[PDB]
Order: C-alpha cells, then structure tokens, then sequence
RNA sequence: UAAUACGUAGGGUCCGAGCGUUGUCCGGAAUUACUGGGCGUAAAGAGCUCGUAGGUGGUUUGUCGCGUUGUUCGUGAAAACUCACAGCUUAACUGUGGGCGUGCGGGCGAUACGGGCAGACUAGAGUACUGCAGGGGAGACUGGAAUUCCUGGUGUAGCGGUGGAAUGCGCAGAUAUCAGGAGGAACACCGGUGGCGAAGGCGGGUCUCUGGGCAGUAACUGACGCUGAGGAGCGAAAGCGUGGGGAGCGAACAGGAUUAGAUACCCUGGUAGUCCACGCCGUAAACGGUGGGUACUAGGUGUGGGUUUCCUUCCUUGGGAUCCGUGCCGUAGCUAACGCAUUAAGUACCCCGCCUGGGGAGUACGGCCGCAAGGCUAAAACUCAAAGGAAUUGACGGGGGCCCGCACAAGCGGCGGAGCAUGUGGAUUAAUUCGAUGCAACGCGAAGAACCUUACCUGGGUUUGACAUGCACAGGACGCCGGCAGAGAUGUCGGUUCCCUUGUGGCCUGUGUGCAGGUGGUGCAUGGCUGUCGUCAGCUCGUGUCGUGAGAUGUUGGGUUAAGUCCCGCAACGAGCGCAACCCUUGUCUCAUGUUGCCAGCACGUUAUGGUGGGGACUCGUGAGAGACUGCCGGGGUCAACUCGGAGGAAGGUGGGGAUGACGUCAAGUCAUCAUGCCCCUUAUGUCCAGGGCUUCACACAUGCUACAAUGGCCGGUACAAAGGGCUGCGAUGCCGUGAGGUGGAGCGAAUCCUUUCAAAGCCGGUCUCAGUUCGGAUCGGGGUCUGCAACUCGACCCCGUGAAGUCGGAGUCGCUAGUAAUCGCAGAUCAGCAACGCU
C-alpha cells in the first residue's frame, strides 16, 4: 500500500469504467459471467496480447469489445477463431454477443501492451536492460508520451534476489487529479520463476 | 521564448493570479540573468573577463581552452598564465566614462571596417 | 539438496613420451634501494650539548703525476660464454678463428679535477673596540600579604560539606572578631602567541661572582672550519641515602556517603613526600612528534632588540633602508593527503643517527652501571593475513546551536484494585489446526468455529479417486424418482432405457494409459498485496567546476515557513518524485427544479393524523456557478517576502475534517485469500464418511464493559434527531399470553410501506433516605420460547426464586486542545441464531 493504482483512484473522475451496465438482482450474476467470460478469453487466445476488455449489457443485448492491436494473431480470419469465441460465449450464454474487436492506434503508449511485449521478452531468454532501455526510447519518441516510469522488478538476470530497479523519464505526477494516467500490472513468467512489472504513462492534462 | 511567448499571446487569469505574479517573477529573474544567448547560436569566442579577484572560481570556467582571455587588469592577482592582459585604472567613475567611449569608438569603428 | 569452486559423467583447454606434486635457489621482490628507497602523523631523527679516531672542505699562483684518465708490450691456461664457419642423415654434440677473459705489473703521453708539496688572499671563522638588552645561573641577606597553630578581649550556639547528607570540629565555651607573637613553603597584579638559555627549564627585592647572545667599526690572524662511531659532561617530576625542618597540600591509610557491590571519583582527618644542604639513578607526549651546518628560492603581516637617511618639530608604533630573533596569511614547489611554504616537510651537497610486516618484546638468557628502584645494549621458538596513516558518506553522542508533535507541563477520565466479555502465553490433551510476535500482536487472519467451516483426532470406505480432460478397447443408454443392509460413506431391486443418421456423437459404465489433485516445506527462491519509521519533510538527476580517487557543489549563509514553501547575496545554473492545489463531504447565497416529501396563503375530512384538492412561497431533497485571493486599509518589514490590528462576510488568514504513503529499511508479514520457482505424497501427508475438538485450566498477559450509588435505584405521564436494511423476505394493526413469543397478513424491490406519525438521556409528581443498601449483578435450581434435521461438550432470549466479589484502586502508565473529551441510545456489513459488550 505504498502506491495504489492511479486508475483505481482516478476512476471516479477522469478514467472511465471497464463493465458498464445497471442491476439490482442480477448484479452477482452479471459479475460471475464475467470473470468466467473472460477467463476464458485469456485461457484460448494468448499469443498475441489483449490490450483491452469491455463489456456491457442491455434488456436482451450483450456488448463485449476487445482492444488489441495486432487481430489478424487473434481473429478469425475466415471467422474460425471469432467464432470460437461466440462459441464460448454461448456457452457461458451472454445470448447476443455483438463482439466489437479492434485495434489500438499507439502500441507503445498503451501501458498494458508495452508491459506484456517486454515481459514476453524477458520470458524468452532475454535480459532486462536492453528491453527497459529500448521501451523507453521506444515510447519517447512518439508524441503523446510525456513521462513514463518503467518498473521491473524479480529474480532479475537470474540474480537469486528480491530486486527493484527502474527507468524512468520525463514528468509522472501522479498527484496530478486533473490528468489522464494510464496504469499496466503484468506478471510474466520465468526460468527461475515469476517477475513483475508496473508502468506508469503521463498524458498531458484535462481541461473539462 | 516560451516565457516571453506566453506572456505575449496574453493567456493570464485562465491560470492563477498569483502565478501571473510568479511568471513576472520568472521573467525577471530570467532577465537580470540572462541576455545575450537569445542572440548567441554561435559557440562564443572567449574573450572579455572581469573581476578576478572577487569570482577568483571563474579561473577554472572560462580559461580552459586558453583561446584569448582578456582584460584590464586588476591590481594585484594571480598575474600573466592567460594570453592578453591590458594595464590600468580600475575604481573611477570618470575614467570609466572615457574607457566607455573607448570601446564604443573602438567598436563601432571596428564595424565599419569589417 | 536445487554447487559452472566437493566425487563421478560427458565435453573442452594445456602438454606429449612425458605429465602433475614435492624440496631448495634466483627472479617478480625498487622487499637491504651502490644501479634503485625512506624517517611530522604510516616502522623510523639519540633528551641536549662538548669532543677523540674518522669522513668532508673557500679563493688564487706555482709545482709532483699518487689517484684518475689515454695508448702500446706483458697477462688474463684450456675447456666456457657469444659471432662467423665446417662436420656428426640436420639438431643435440664436435672442432676452427675471433670478442670477453671485466683485473693485474713496466714503460710512455696529459694535468683540467681530487690529493701531496711551497706559498699567498680575506668572503667563511674567531678575536679586538664601543654599545645593547635580557625571569641566564650560584651564593649571602632580606620583605609583605595570606593559611593553620599557641596568649588574651567581646562573645555566643553552632561551624564546616555537597547535587544532597553524614562522619568531623563544638556545647569543657567553637566558628566569627581584634592586638601581639611563633613559624616554614610560594611570590597577586608587572605577566603576554612576551624576553634569556644548547636542552631541561628560569620570575618578591638588594648585593656579589660568572656565563653566553645581538648590533656598529669591521683595526687584527689568515681556511684554523662542519660533523662526530665510541667516550665524557649536563639533564623535569617521581623515587634512594645522612641530617635538619614540617604551615598548607597530600599518595597510602581510616571513617561517612552514592552504589548491584564501589578497595574510585564526593566529604572529613592524615603518614612518607613535596622544603634546604650534600652524594645517587639517568628516565617523559625530555613534542616544533620535523638531527646539525651553509647558500639560492614571491610578498603581506604584527611584535622584540640595536644601528640610520629622509618630512624633520627634530620631543615621535613618523615613515624609509639594513642586521638578528619571533608568530599569522600566502604563490611557485612538494606531499597519500593532512598540510609545510624564507623559522620549509621544496630546492643540492657534507656528517651522523635510524628503519625493513604486526604480535611475541624493547621481553628472556649473558654482560655493563646502579645501595635499591631499575636503565642500556638485545633475540628466538611460535603465531596472525594483516596491524596501520589520511580523508569521505552514514549513523551515533548521557557535545552543541535552531525547531515541531497532547512529547511533558495544565485539566479531565481511566489501567493496575474486584466481577465477568473476548484474544493470546504456558501446561493438560487421543485432537486441542495453522500462521501472526515491542514500537507497527494479541477483540489478529474471524465479517459470526455446534454438523458444515476445518485444515486436527478415534473408527470405517477410496484409490486414475470428490470433480475433469488426452488416448484407444469394449457401451447404448445414462441418470433421476421410492424400497432394503447401513452412524453416514458406500453396494442393491421397482419405474427413465435418447437424439443423431451410418461416418459417428451429447452422454455417461468400465480398462488403463497421459493423470488429476495437496491447508506438505522454502514468505531468507519470487511476484502480487499490505503495515511500519512517516503524512516527518525531504530524497535524487542532468550537464558542468573542484578532488588522483571515494565524493563535494548545488541542497552552504541571513530573513522566512505547517514544509528543500518563498526572498536576498555566492561554482553553480536547471529540473523531477514530494509540500501546496483541481477530488469527496460539510460551512453561505441567486435562478430553476414539485414527489414517494414540505405545505406559509385557501376550501374541504375529523378521530390518529396533511388526511385531500390546492402554492413551489419558506424548508427541501439533486445538480450548476459566485464566495477567501492577505481581497483592500494604514504602521512595521533587504521594501522583498514575513507579519501586526481592521472593514465586509456565512466562513479570513493552509473554514474544518476527509482521500492521498517522496526513495527505501526492518531479508517486516501472507508459499494457508491468491499467483508461483524448486523439493516431497501417491495406495497416500491425497480423498469420501458419521462422532469429537478448536470453548480443556492449580495460572499468567492484554483488551473492554458492566459496578463500588442520591448527579443514583423503581412505577407512571409528556417531544423532538440523524440514519440506513428489505422478496421465495422486512413484517404492521386485532386478540391471546407475564414476556420473550403467535395463526394471520394489510402495505411493500420501497423520500410512502415494516420500519410506533422512529428512540435514551432530559423534564414534571412521588417514594427509597447513604446503607453490602430498592446499589450491583455474578452463580445456580427449576418453568419456558424461536430457528436449525439436531440445543450434552455447545446456541441466543423472557419469566420465578437465587443474591456472590466489589465501600473509588500500588509502585507507573494510557487517551485526550472544540463540537474535542465523558456519557445515552440508535442503525447495520458479515449473519438462519448466536459469545456482537467487538467492528463500522
């Protein structure tokens, strides 16, 4: 409890709920159809990385919408894979499944994405440097990435150590209320076990 | 240019008054520190020193290179390692006058016949 | 138990007829430093001087050729080493011919340098003459104050001692006071980065005897000089010997006192000794921790001594210039750096001392000296892998300066005292499941342990399983509804015996194969989550300048702040993560907004009442915006901030409380919320089952409440809050029960309806009249209710009788600065019902 989550903090004010819909009685239910929708979702597909997951409900409709920048990974090209996912949706019965796929416009100034590329990386066999170093160049250079903070942390590099170190740039306030921040929790696996990884992207302010 | 940009297209109390207070502040903190690199660009050539005894600490900032340093001198310092001293008289109002339009006749002059 | 460092596997490197180990010697090792080192602090300058042997030596003329230097002969056996060859199938090996064979004896040539010889010179050196100081020493003599003590006077009951007291001195006449006298050490102010001396060290005064030092002339002699192994002499205080003397002080010693004990610091007394004479020892932080001597090598600066021209009155820190001696600042230069820097730790030669890892040890043995104490020279075995010097960051400090927090102070109520309500410890135990451990745990993981949970124990079944999936082989039905054996698990008859469409499948029967699962271990393998120092004001980066480097700077110093918030002058300029602030709630107002709630202005019901139409006017519930911004006043204030009292306001000087955890430590906690690397179970530490436990208690610790009463106990009567909860449920009125409770269901997914039109303190009337009590309620024996299939371990609740401890709490501690504390009650997440008096 040293640093909760800037989005679960902002979410009152100026980030925005990923499960919209109203109930009184079937709320636990509702609920419980998610996790398991979604559960499901992660256990098919994990080849290419789910940047976001939404869904919504309606009298009879269902709305589930899944942001990834690379589809033609995770789609159906012929409809195979989509279609997949109907099926376990049907399964689990949302009924209508209006299934929204989409793609990203900035990979790397999508939090949870930059995150699962690198942790993928360091999965491989790689080292942590490099892949730090390279993502902060990488999300620099574009426009919209003011500050970040990259924070790796494991048996880093194989060093049988509980270790923290990070590359930072730019300007991250998270204290900034007003300003959109854009938070990525990612564990990834390992030879010698599990690492963590946290990243923080500042964007501007909001003026409303 | 950001400052003074900002202060000219003229978007003050859309922030706070008392930072409108404080941008005066940083301009004019910002001017009686700086005027020369809004014109410079051009990797400066290392010349007119003052006030050696006092800012002794400017020895090691300026001399490093040993393209000319330059001045009148002062009475009584660490004397003749750097390449151009000028003999003279340091405290006088008037004779500052005179050494004033000296360098403006000299410079001037110096212009006119680049 | 997870090793690239152990043994073995494969593999690879190195070498090869050898490969590794051992033993010694050289090198590396500038680690005995002639080539080629050092002594301020790392090991190292004798305690300081005189001086023998010795080493070293100013200028010049002339001379010898001893050194030295040049060539030639003689010599340096041969073999060796190396160059050029020849040959042994090349090479190894052999021979030929050279160079060296590093030095030696004779002659010859040179004389600059060293030396010897014969001189000379005057800069060094000493002397001479005149001045100049000065606690320089030794002896003789002598002075005043002051302390104690003996005589006497006044005189009274304490005096002395400390942080505080008592031993002690007095009460036989103290201390205090005053005159006189006795006495023997040390000399206040002068007196100090201040003079003298080789050094130790030297100051009351006068005399006498003596010594060195500085300056001026530089008349005089003419290199006589410098150092110095040994040696001799000198040498603080303490100690030794003989004699005298002894006021004060004072080790030892004695007593009081603090203390865990105080052989110690404190107090009261006090012996040697300190004092003089004459003989000793010969040590010290005998320290400038820098051996002596001579010269060159920027200055500025006080201050002491003697000469002397300039302004000269010519009386003067006058000023200048020279000589000597002394302290501070400062370049070059040097140094590991610290720091030295004309009084050198730099610049070079002369001489000497001295060092070669620490410890053992400056010890032992032997010797010299010593009356003794003991000093000097001075090792080894053996052992350690470092001992050490200088500076930096951090922390710490019973060192300091400046500051804030209910940290203490102030004022209140508690703990510790009794009763029980729960959570732990320890011990019982067949089982009392596990973890959490001062601050930061103990009404913790729990937000509800009877079975369930539950992980633990007795007893029974299960074993690819309580639930799946990947394979194929044998399946077409599989379940479900009732029956029997049964604590239940579990096995067994009666009824269900499919839809695909010929290829197979939903499905489940088995067989095993992949297995599936763990509350089994490592939270010091990990992630994630969280508490903590700490909501304390800081913690870092860029690029630079400084430093050999660790690192510094910025971020130091003033004003100033809730704070690294801000201002001013500076090797720093700039910035981020923080503190502030846009978030929520409350605090005020303008407009709208009209029910499921108000209801002033109006008309209608009247037993219960806004209850119904009617007004959205005040309230108002929900939303948007202005309002606090030192906003303006004038006196203070680097004129900057920073404040001081104002108006106006609903609020005013971060309105209040909230949310919010800079980098990281405590290897903080959780492998049992969860995730997971590695190790283990598998016929079982898995797993299905009923019973029992987690509530055992001769005790301890902690959290709280209920009490020890008249502000209180009891009956009755009267009015108001906020606030939420609700459907296979909240439950109204009526009546019956003592009362928990009850058929029953009005109305209700709910600003309405159950939620008495919502309460308890409090108010009015009266009794109880200060006591184990009409306080207090434990505790038990019985009469009973609800839910749950089931109230014994083990549930809550009413009623009857029951009536215990407790008469205001110990050393110390805990929480509290305003709508706070103390008190009354309500509501509820979890939950069928409960220990819930907890938590919110």
């Amino acid at each position: 409890g040293q640093k909760i989550n800037p989005h679960g903090f902002r979410l009152g004010i100026t980030t925005e709920w990923k499960s919209r819909w109203y109930a009184d009685k079937q709320y636990k239910d509702y609920v419980k159809e998610d996790v398991a929708i979604r559960k499901l979702l992660a256990t098919g597909l994990e080849r290419a990385g789910i940047a976001d997951v939404e869904i919504e409900r309606t009298r009879d409709r269902v709305r589930v919408d899944i942001h990834t920048a690379r589809p033609g990974i995770v789609i159906g090209r012929r409809g195979t894979e989509a279609d997949r996912i109907r099926a376990d949706l049907e399964k689990l019965t949302g009924k209508q499944v209006q299934l929204n796929i989409l793609e990203v416009k900035n990979p790397e100034s999508q939090a949870q994405l930059v995150a699962q590329g690198v942790a993928e990386q360091l999965s491989n066999r790689v080292a942590f440097r490099r892949a730090m170093r390279k993502a902060i160049q990488s999300a620099m250079r574009q426009p919209n990435v003011k500050g970040i903070r990259v924070q790796c942390s494991g048996r880093l590099g194989g060093a049988e150590m509980s270790r923290s170190e990070f590359y930072r740039e730019g300007r991250v306030p998270l204290h900034t209320l007003r300003a959109d921040i854009d938070y990525g929790l990612y564990e990834a696996k390992t030879t010698f076990g599990r690492i963590g990884v946290k990243v923080w992207i500042y964007k501007g302010d909001i003026v409303g | 240019k950001e400052l003074e940009a900002m202060e000219q297209t003229g978007g003050f109390e859309g922030r706070t008054k008392k930072e409108i207070l404080m941008l005066t502040r940083e301009k004019n903190k910002l001017e009686r520190s700086l005027g020369g690199i809004r014109d410079m660009q051009k990797v400066p050539s290392a010349v007119w020193v003052v006030d050696t005894n006092k800012e002794h600490i400017a020895v090691g900032e300026a001399r490093k290179l040993g393209i000319p340093v330059i001045a009148i001198l002062d009475t009584n310092c660490d004397p003749d390692v750097v390449d151009y001293p000028i003999p003279g008289n340091d405290d006088a109002i008037r004779s500052a006058a005179l050494l004033t339009k000296v360098i403006a006749s000299a410079v001037a002059e110096g212009l006119q016949a680049r």
